[PDB]
């Protein structure tokens, strides 16, 4: 029945507002919902792994930014933050190639700055551990 | 510090 309007981006707003006010488990709800109205939109994706990734659910947060790594193959948002899952896992040699894929991901564009810097951070963390 | 979403519309 997906000739379902663009009332999408008022389920996003809301989804979006309920997430900032740390209501985690409700803006899941919204966001799952939202990746059946539609798959291959790669912000419902991030939506539902950050809910997961912000209640601890690291492995089902994975499972989406994977998703949404398929989606958007350019997005650095998607390797990061599953680096970040992995790291929580202790999956490191995992977690560094999240990192680098992002590190390539995010090259030098300026609206990334900040990833960036947490992006080295963590490579660094990960590297001296290895000696 | 939870993950950063992209803003609405």
């Amino acid at each position: 029945n997906e000739i379902s309007s663009d009332t999408l981006e008022q389920l996003y707003s809301l989804a979006f507002n309920q997430y900032q006010s740390g209501k985690y488990e409700d803006a899941h709800k919204v966001f799952q919902a939202l990746c059946v109205l539609d798959h291959y939109d790669s912000r419902f994706f991030l939506g539902l792994g950050a809910c997961r990734q912000a209640m601890g659910q690291y492995d089902l947060a994975i499972h989406s930014y994977s998703y949404g790594a398929v989606m958007d193959i350019k997005e650095p948002r998607f390797p990061f933050h599953a680096a970040e899952c992995l790291l929580q896992k202790g999956e490191l040699a995992e977690a560094e190639s999240g990192l680098f894929l992002a590190q390539e991901l995010i090259a030098n564009k300026p609206e990334f700055k900040e990833l960036s810097t947490r992006v080295s951070s963590m490579l660094e963390a990960i590297k001296l551990k290895k000696e | 510090q939870v993950p950063e979403l992209i803003k609405p519309s």
